């Protein structure tokens, strides 16, 4: 995979959807906002001033926190807290379930 | 390394046990009341998992070691290893031959003075197995990082060989369930001899009818004269009593043992209705239980090889056991399904010779077998398919070869049944290679 | 639902433990019938029915499956009598000698 | 001596266990799932 | 009654995963639904539904 | 206790780059403490039971 560096501002929470923004000559993240796109997924945590990485990779899927309950096959968006939330918004779509999920659960996502 | 896991953990209570002694006036817990230590047992008396250290009563600072480590033993067997045969080292395919039985042929002396050398061909008919299963098992132990757990080196080594014979219960699970398929195959092929019955759990006397379906059909197969009405060739043969199984749903099984007064002292008998050979449910969905012999299951071994590598970097090893198969079952051999629920009326049209070799302008005598689930008559539609020289069968079954044919032509037994407005035409099929003769003709009278 | 209600709800205890005790004893093993969940086994000797003797003698009169099959060990497991168990509903207790 | 034979030859399939595994997800048929070499005995397993 | 949890042991390492399996003690013929879920002091570390 | 594993299929073209892939083996445990400890006790007075 590719590495690179970049520094949390704002206590990344692990398998939350994540953002991204120029900083002081350095990427920073946070959570993703509610109803968006997300870049990264976070698989640790980073605290708000804490430096760490990100692993570039074509992933097919992702494993974040259900921010509701999640049936298969329903497209998934950004919601509270960088948590993936069922939608019908295309253009806030950026991956689809392949399993069902409970709320607080993680989900298995395919992007898209 | 953990902490803060209580004796319960995965544990839904239903009623707390120990408020039931203490609170006991009168009541049926009043016998637990005289015991000593009874609040003690009640805590840690269901199993501990996580495995908590213990400092001792005496001395605090000592720690209460574990004493003895039981090793558990428990082995799998197949219900059906007494079912299958021996072991074939070499070659791929087992060829079966069965040699029918011919006519009667009244002795005439008179008759005897032109028929000595009257050509009359052996009924044999063949059929073939090939390899199918071909599977390895895979457990990895690492020797180094198991000493740890083992302060001896009995129960070292008593591990290791439990790790080994999970490999060997791993495969008498999956020799079940391949043979359990073939089951399940043979039925989707339409290859049993199906026998239909009610939904058994529907009623009582549902039940009584099909104790007296498995017990005539059981004498039936067991007869000594034997018939050419159990098997999907239809040659003439019959079993024993001893090698016939029952092969039947644990659920199924029960409700006759009780509700089936004969049945019932009737355990521990092999003989009333063959060895019940208790399995779990058929995936087929009408299937309730099978009747079948014992040389029903072809099942031969090809290889039992246990090959071992070792990582060094790792400090472990791969154990890679390979199970090689003939998992295939014979066509002979009488097989009986008992199948409740919706059945097509006519299951199979087993055509006799289903192989031939017929002479340019020679003749074969063709018979089908219609096995109908019902009693009734149901009319074969002979039929030549293929072949591009008009050749022509008559209305029972004689091939009628058309003398300068040169083409493989294959014979149809086609039985309609259901209506004309969905015609389920199940067609048996025989073959037939044309063999030249270099015949002069052309038309006759 | 309750054995001591009815004379066909005896024929149906029974058919219940016919069933189980069959199960438990199958030679490919089974997850169920088990907290630990794994693929277990027992044998018909290693089958014990640890049963209330009221509840005992009122399978042995009625249902005459068990009548013939009251000097067995094969029908169900080694028929363990006891005075009861003291939880509300608990009426057998079908278990290995492992347990 | 033959040419293109089947195996399926007077096989009346009143339904296609193949199929059947595959398309099972819980339906009996999942017992057969973790079978490895599932297709190649229900191929040639009837003789 | 019981729901049990395949591997209720585990050493999981911070870039990995492991699979852990429900198995229900339903008295009655039905399929229940098991929600999963994760509890711990630290943050991330989710489940997938299956 | 040791439990039972899966079958996988041979294949040779694809055993040629994982002969060295591992299974951890589904081994569980259970641990059983003492949980009883008791006495009970009756004296015998013998020289005036003669």
């Amino acid at each position: 995979m590719v590495s690179f560096t970049a520094r949390a501002k704002s206590n990344v929470m692990a398998y939350r959807l994540l953002a991204y923004s120029q900083g002081d000559d350095i990427i920073e993240i946070s959570h993703a906002a509610e109803n968006t796109i997300p870049d990264y997924v976070a698989v640790k945590d980073v605290d708000k001033g804490d430096l760490t990485q990100v692993n570039m990779y074509p992933l097919a899927a992702w494993q974040v926190i259900a921010g509701s309950d999640i049936k298969v096959g329903d497209n998934l968006t950004t919601g509270k807290d960088g948590t993936a939330v069922p939608t019908d918004d295309p253009s806030t779509v950026f991956g689809y379930a392949v399993e069902e999920a409970q709320e607080g659960q993680l989900v298995t996502l395919v992007i898209s | 390394t953990f902490n803060d896991v209580k004796t319960s953990l995965g544990i839904t209570e239903s009623y707390d046990i120990v408020n039931a002694i203490r609170n006991s006036q009168g009541d049926n817990f009043k016998s637990y009341v005289p015991l000593a230590t009874a609040n003690n047992v009640a805590e840690v008396g269901a199993g501990i998992l996580i495995n908590q250290t213990v400092q001792n009563d005496f001395i605090t600072s000592l720690v209460d070691r574990i004493g003895l480590v039981v090793i558990r033993q428990v082995s799998l067997n197949n219900p059906l290893k007494k079912f299958k045969k021996g072991q074939i080292p070499l070659g791929r395919t087992i060829e079966e031959i069965y040699t029918d039985i011919t006519k009667e042929k009244q002795y005439d002396a008179e008759e005897a003075e032109q028929k000595v050398f009257e050509r009359e061909m052996p009924n044999v008919k063949t059929l073939f197995h090939e390899r199918n299963r071909q599977g390895f098992y895979h457990q990895t132990i690492q020797d180094d990082s198991l000493k740890t757990a083992f302060v001896s080196w009995g129960n070292f080594e008593s591990f290791v060989s439990s790790i080994i014979n999970a490999i060997y219960n791993s495969a008498e699970v999956d020799e079940y369930e391949y043979m359990k398929l073939l089951v399940d195959n043979y039925y989707s092929k339409g290859l049993f001899t199906t026998v239909k019955i009610d939904e058994p759990t529907s009623s009582t006397g549902a039940l009584t009818e099909f104790v007296k379906k498995m017990r005539a059909t059981a004498r039936k197969l067991t007869l000594p004269q034997g018939s050419r009405d159990w098997n999907s060739m239809a040659v003439r043969t019959r079993s024993y009593m001893e090698d016939l199984h029952l092969i039947i749903d644990a659920d199924l099984e029960a409700e006759l043992d009780v509700d089936v007064l004969a049945k019932a002292f009737n355990m521990n008998r092999t003989d009333f209705l063959g060895n019940v050979t208790v399995i779990d449910g058929f995936a087929s969905t009408g299937l309730e239980a099978v009747l079948v012999d014992k040389d029903w299951f072809m099942v031969y071994d090809n290889l039992h090889k246990m090959e071992t590598v070792r990582n060094p970097r790792g400090l472990y090893w791969n154990y890679y056991y390979h199970v090689w198969q003939t998992l295939s079952v014979s066509r002979f051999a009488n097989a009986v399904a008992f199948v409740s629920g919706d059945v097509p009326a006519v299951t199979q049209v087993i055509v006799s010779p289903n192989i031939a070799a017929v002479k340019q302008g020679g003749q074969q005598q063709f018979t089908a077998y219609v096995r109908a689930t019902n009693a009734k008559d149901h009319k074969v539609v002979w039929s030549v398919e293929g072949g591009s020289t008009g050749t022509a069968i008559t209305g029972d079954g004689l091939l009628s070869v058309s003398g300068n044919e040169d083409n493989q032509l294959t014979v149809k037994a086609t039985v309609d049944i259901g209506t004309e407005d969905k015609p389920k035409l199940v067609v048996g099929e025989a073959v037939v290679s044309i063999r030249p003769n270099n015949a002069s003709g052309g038309a006759q009278a």
